[PDB]
């Protein structure tokens, strides 16, 4: 506090918007260099034109402030009229540059917005990763070196943007996992893989953002359980009964007790043996990833030992 | 907020009354400089609007002179046609018509000037009217800005936004 009192702190942290913009500019430079350079030139020209417009407003204020006479009987006011006309014409000419800027930014957004969202998510996961083991701590230069590896080392170096974007994304995920897990303990590799899987799952359209069942899968032990609720002990113990009661609050698992009582012959795919390979019941159609999430919830409820193997196969 | 961050488990810096003195000094300085800036802007806008009013008055005077001396040329032409000395009358009528051409050109040019400057006037008057509302919020705006500029300097974007 002795030093803290005398000085004020100016913290230069990293934000999601800044990181997304930086990654978008980098992928623009490494993907469409002409588009990137013309976008930079258009931004610079727009900035200098806005500066010129503000200078014109100040000059008009000063000219109407410091002549001290009749405007209609002077030639400085005639020059003022000429300036107003010519720079109203350049204000008119601003519109086409604005339209070209709009076209460029909409193309760039529609082509590389999910990539930059993945950029921000992966870097923030890497930064929050220090809360686990407090040994590995990575900086932003590590992420920038990862990008210098991704955008400049391409297998089959395709020349097609639609395939190249997907190739870059999957190569990014793979090499980020490799470069992080190379210096990170084997006990947490499945945790980092799960976080990267969540990032890609949120990025990929088609799977409806499994937030409720992910929240239950992460915080199923901390939720309040029913008091005095005693399910059947026909083939499952008290811990499995409590886990089934806790899991039954999900909309997918309504008739869990009825289904496990009816499926008496399937007493092996949910209890004993190795239930990771074959899981009973199901997730209306369901995506394969959603079926995997539902089977992972079932594994956590019934056989919590095989959770790591089921996470690996998920 | 520092207690909440400590309960969360992050790293914090203890706050001191030096921060309070710095915030109150920033509040005073910002209030004074914003008051001076808005006063200078209003002075400039008042000068501009008064000069535009004077120009409109001169335009109206030029229009009145134009129509009066147009009627004068019509009367002189009627008198010359009745009297149809003659060369001097023709020269006088030609001089009056040349003056009419000059005055009409000046009137049209001033009307074009007024039309071009009406686009600035329609926003200048709006800013002058909005000045009354924007001068009553300077205290709260300067308080918020000084508090942010002297207090929220250490935290991240989320905690800065929460404090604001």
């Amino acid at each position: 506090p002795d030093l803290c009192s005398r000085v004020t702190f100016v913290n230069f942290t990293v934000t999601r918007s800044s990181l997304q913009s930086q990654c978008l500019n980098e992928v623009l430079k490494a993907e469409r260099p002409d588009v990137d350079e013309k976008r930079s030139d258009l931004l610079k020209l727009q900035g200098e034109f806005q500066l010129r417009l503000r200078q014109l407003e100040k000059s008009l204020l000063q000219a109407l402030n410091e002549v001290k006479g009749r405007i209609l009987d002077d030639d400085t006011i005639i020059t003022t009229l000429e300036n107003l006309k010519r720079e109203a014409a350049e204000v008119t000419r601003k519109v086409e540059e604005t339209d070209i800027v709009m076209q460029e930014v909409e193309t760039v957004s529609q082509q590389y917005l999910p990539l930059s969202t993945a950029c921000s998510s992966i870097y923030f996961t890497m930064e929050s990763l220090k809360q686990i083991h407090f040994l590995y701590q990575y900086s932003l230069q590590f992420f920038l070196d990862i990008y210098h590896n991704v955008l400049y080392e391409n297998p089959n170096l395709v020349t097609d943007h639609t395939q190249r974007l997907s190739i870059i994304t999957k190569d990014l995920f793979q090499v980020a996992f490799n470069r992080v897990a190379r210096g990170m303990l084997h006990q947490d590799h499945i945790t980092f893989a799960m976080l990267l899987a969540r990032i890609k799952l949120k990025g990929t359209v088609g799977e409806p953002t499994y937030d409720a069942e992910f929240q239950h899968f992460l915080r199923g032990n901390e939720i309040v359980l029913s008091a005095g609720s005693t399910p059947r002990i026909q083939g499952l113990t008290v811990e499995q009964a409590e886990a089934v009661v806790r899991l039954s609050c999900l909309p997918a698992f309504k008739d869990l007790i009825a289904k496990v009582q009816a499926d008496e012959q399937f007493g092996i795919w949910l209890d004993s043996s190795s239930p990771e390979q074959t899981v009973p019941y199901l997730w209306t159609p369901a995506t394969p990833i959603g079926q995997a999430i539902h089977r992972l919830l079932l594994i956590q409820a019934f056989r919590p030992d095989r959770l790591l193997a089921m996470a690996h196969m998920f | 907020a520092n207690a909440r961050l400590a309960k969360r488990g992050g790293r914090t810096m203890a706050i001191t009354p030096r921060h309070y003195l710095d915030f109150i000094n920033h509040y005073a300085n910002l209030f004074h400089e914003k008051r001076s800036e808005l006063e200078e802007q209003q002075m400039h806008l008042n000068v501009g609007l008064r000069k535009i009013k004077e120009t409109v008055d001169q335009v109206e005077e030029l229009r009145r002179d134009l129509r009066i001396k147009s009627q004068e040329l019509e009367v002189k032409n009627a008198a010359a046609n009745d009297k149809l000395e003659y060369a001097v009358l023709i020269s006088e009528a030609q001089a009056i018509k040349a003056d009419l051409a000059a005055v009409e050109a000046k009137v049209n040019r001033s009307t074009a000037l007024l039309k071009s400057l009406s686009a600035e006037r329609e926003r200048w008057e709006k800013t002058s009217e909005t000045f009354k509302n924007q001068m009553s919020t300077i205290a709260g705006d300067c308080l918020l800005s000084a508090a942010f500029i002297a207090y929220a300097g250490y935290f991240d974007q989320q905690m800065r936004q929460n404090l604001f």
